[PDB]
RNA sequence: CCCCACUAUGCUUAGCCCUAAACCUCAACAGUUAAAUCAACAAAACUGCUCGCCAGAACACUACGAGCCACAGCUUAAAACUCAAA
């Protein structure tokens, strides 16, 4: 690394600086006085003190990458997310008028939650102690099935059955498929979470 | 070991060579200085060694030589302090005094001293557990109602945390020929070098090579570079940007007019918003490129 | 029996390493052919080679610490110390032989400077 | 015997591990030992013994909470030489070696899979 | 060694047998706390007086003799050969 361990990560969030003085506590004082004498590296490329700014998104655009081709892997996600927006805006003018105020029409909270509805608690870790792979429930932390979500999403939208449907818009139909609890990166955290349960016998080995 | 007299001829030594110095550079040797010494013996015999130790050097024999001893008794062999069969008088002596002036006030940035200088200042060794309980005495004079004799004499055993990184250099404010005020600033990343101009006043243009930033930009990542420093300290379209960037590439490009801009924005912002500017990583260079 | 029952002073350019050239140590040979642009640093390296191993061989177990190999123009001083044990008649004879066979040697004006020490100056010890 | 200066001073494994898990379960059964570990209500999950009998190492069932456990584990530090001197004292075993108290881990796993398997979604009646 | 069952025996009566780490491993009486207290450990160190007992280890809680309600028993209890230790 060319940073020297003094060198300490920035915190770009804007409204913590200006936060009085006067709610500040002794400790927050305190870490407040220390990091003056800190040396900061320099902010990356990327995250910004934007209000639009969004890190699960960049996480997902930074996972769709290939080659280090960041222009086209924002590209295809600001795309998929104006294909969600306007299906969901079709379906809305569409709608009846009772069945208007359960139409979500964001983009945002459509991504979020249908990341959320994927993400699995438990997984398995592959053990071999008596000459066998054994396969043993473990809880799963939560970067570890935020990641295994947006992964699933991924790879689910690189099938090569889906024969020459741009991303964009397979994205945004399995989008639009996991926020209504359906689709086949459900079914995979379902048939994870039954494989796990068909093995609650074998957690005595951790 | 260096005996009294060696030191005493070693001064002699010194005296001479300072004089000797002084004729040679043509200054009077009345008022030659040892910084006027240390000037002409850089000039005399130059040395690019880095460590500065390691240059030609020639100081008072006071400060070369390690050579000491004192003497704690007399002839009669009586020692001059009342502390002295303790084998500490020094440290004791400093703790009795500590304890004297707690009861006086009883009636009535910085660090505290590291172990080794404390025994360079009492020429005493002394022991981790020692200096733990008169480190608790000074805290304890601390906490009581110090007055001045009571602080200044905390003050001798404080030193000073010379390490304070708020040390940004703020551009002076300069004049254009129509009076304008401006600070200009540089920047790099990667191969790519950025020189701005940032006024005091504008509507938010920033022209770049003397093209508008929206279209030497055309991706949204280097227009949202080139706003992070604007907007970090809210005051988006209240100035106007110049800038002249070369090499690198677009990111590169981006990156060097982002840190060029903050640098000159540290002209026209409080000090507490240059440091949360600093904190959040828009003032310091990238020191990360390609490696071989 | 039985196989069970079985089982330095040195000087200144000695004592600090290597790493230490450009901190601690210097160049003892100062030329410009190293520099950028400049040429004919090899032609000058083989001089300071022969010129190390002739003035060792034509001064043995009399120079102290190493050579000092100067050039400023054509000029070639070798600032040598050596020990005050050789006779001095017997340096001078030495350091006109050695100026001489050097000058017509290489075609250009070389020099001496030989500098007697009583002894090695010891550094440290390793 | 002047207490006073004192105090100032495999199959057979295997049934021995058994009656020794049945003997401290029945200790632990009542206040025989102390009120403090009764109340308690520790509970223990094996009993074994080392190869060569130096130690007894009696694995007790651990709590999710932090503080009980570790209210628990210095209980039974300090009670257990009295539950050593009661089994000798009821003639369970001619001899006991020291016992030491160790918490058993892997039953905290299964607590937590169990707490995470009952609020899973598995699917369609699958 | 663990489990089940069951004897001699542990119990009473009338006789025997007479052995134990039968040990506080401290012989009984009287006295002292002053001396360097005092090899060590055990259990602070001693004095007066009396009885019993001991004089390298092993042979040996043995052999022989004698006595005994005991008969593969108990008490008393050696020597030869051997060793420089115990
Ligand atoms: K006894
Ligand atoms: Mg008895
Ligand atoms: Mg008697
Ligand atoms: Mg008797
Ligand atoms: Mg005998
Ligand atoms: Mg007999």
């Amino acid at each position: 690394s060319r940073y020297s361990p003094e060198f300490k990560d920035p915190l770009i969030d804007k409204e913590y600086y200006r936060k009085p003085v006067e709610e500040l506590t002794e400790e927050e004082k305190y870490v407040r006085e220390l990091k003056k004498t800190q040396l900061i590296k320099a902010a990356p490329a990327g995250k910004t003190s934007s209000v639009f700014e969004d890190p699960v998104i960049s996480k997902f655009t930074n996972m769709m990458m290939i080659g280090g081709n960041k222009v086209l892997a924002r590209s295809l996600m600001i795309q998929t997310l104006e294909a969600v927006k306007r299906k969901q805006f079709e379906k809305y003018h569409a709608a009846s008028a009772e069945e208007q105020a359960t139409i979500e029409r964001n983009p945002y909270t459509i991504f979020h939650q249908a990341l959320k509805n994927c993400e699995p608690m438990i997984g398995l870790v592959p053990i071999l102690k008596g000459g066998r792979f054994y396969q043993v429930p473990v809880p799963l932390p939560d970067r570890r099935r935020r990641f295994l979500a947006m992964k699933w999403m991924i790879t689910e939208c690189r099938d090569k059955k889906h024969q020459r449907t741009l991303m964009p818009e397979k994205l945004s139909h399995k989008l639009l498929e996991a926020f209504h609890n359906q689709g086949p990166v459900i079914k995979r955290k379902h048939d994870l979470h039954k494989m796990a349960e068909a093995n609650r016998a074998l957690a005595h080995y951790r | 070991t260096y005996t009294e007299d060696f030191i005493k001829k070693q001064i002699e030594e010194f005296n001479i060579g300072k004089r000797h110095l002084a004729n040679m550079m043509g200054e009077d040797p009345e008022t030659f200085t040892q910084e006027d010494i240390d000037r002409a013996i850089a000039y005399l015999f130059p040395s690019g060694l880095f460590e500065k130790r390691a240059r030609p050097v020639m100081k008072h024999p006071e400060q070369i030589f390690p050579r000491q001893r004192a003497i704690q008794w007399g002839e009669d062999g009586r020692p001059f302090h009342y502390l002295f069969y303790t084998g500490k008088q020094s440290y004791y002596s400093l703790m009795h005094d500590v304890y004297g002036m707690l009861l006086n006030l009883e009636k009535h940035g910085s660090r505290w001293l590291i172990k080794e200088e404390l025994e360079e200042m009492l020429v005493e060794k002394l022991s981790d557990l020692d200096y733990m309980q008169f480190i608790r005495l000074l805290e304890k004079l601390l906490t009581s109602q110090c007055g001045a004799a009571e602080e200044e004499f905390v003050q001798r055993f404080r030193r000073s945390v010379t390490l304070e990184s708020k040390k940004q250099l703020i551009e002076p404010v300069q004049y254009d020929e129509q009076g304008m005020a401006f600070s200009k600033s540089e920047g790099k990343r990667k191969t790519a070098k950025a020189e701005a101009i940032v006024y005091k006043h504008g509507s938010g243009r920033i022209k770049v090579n003397g093209i508008d930033y929206q279209l030497y930009f055309p991706i949204t990542q280097d227009r949202e570079q080139l706003m992070f420093p604007f907007h970090f300290v809210d005051r988006l379209g209240k100035h106007d940007v110049t800038c002249t960037v070369s090499g690198g590439g677009r990111s590169a490009q981006a990156g060097a007019i982002r840190l060029a801009m903050a640098k000159a924005l540290c002209s026209f912002v409080t000090e507490d918003e240059v440091e949360w500017m600093r904190q959040a990583g828009l003032l310091t260079t990238d020191p990360r490129v390609r490696e071989r | 029996r039985e196989l069970p029952c079985a089982w330095k002073p040195v000087t200144y350019e000695e004592a600090h390493a290597p790493h230490y050239i450009a901190h601690r140590k210097g160049w003892l040979s100062l030329h410009t052919g190293n520099l950028d642009g400049e040429d004919h640093a090899a032609e000058r390296t083989v001089e300071d080679v022969f010129l190390r191993k002739f003035m060792w061989g034509t001064f043995p177990g009399c120079l102290a610490d190493q050579l000092v190999l100067k050039r400023r123009g054509n000029q070639l001083e070798i600032c040598a110390v050596v020990l005050r044990q050789l006779s001095p008649h017997k340096y001078y004879f030495l350091v006109g032989y050695s100026e001489t066979l050097l000058s017509y040697f290489y075609k250009c004006p070389v020099r001496l400077h030989l500098q007697t020490v009583p002894s090695k100056v010891v550094y440290k010890y390793l | 015997k002047n207490w006073l200066k004192k105090f100032a001073s495999h199959a057979r494994l295997r049934a021995l591990n058994g009656l020794l898990y049945k003997a401290l379960t029945d200790l632990l059964c009542t206040p025989e030992v102390s009120q403090e570990l009764y109340d308690l209500n520790v509970e223990l999950s094996k009993v074994s013994l080392t190869p060569d009998f130096s130690a007894c190492r009696a694995y007790w069932k651990t709590t999710l909470s932090a503080e009980q456990n570790a209210h628990m584990e210095a209980v039974l530090q300090r009670s257990a030489a009295h539950m050593r001197h009661l089994l000798m004292s009821q003639q369970t075993l001619r001899n006991v070696p020291p016992i030491v108290f160790v918490q058993d881990k892997g039953n905290a796993a299964l607590a937590e899979l169990d707490q995470l398997l009952a609020v899973a979604d598995f699917g369609p009646r699958d």
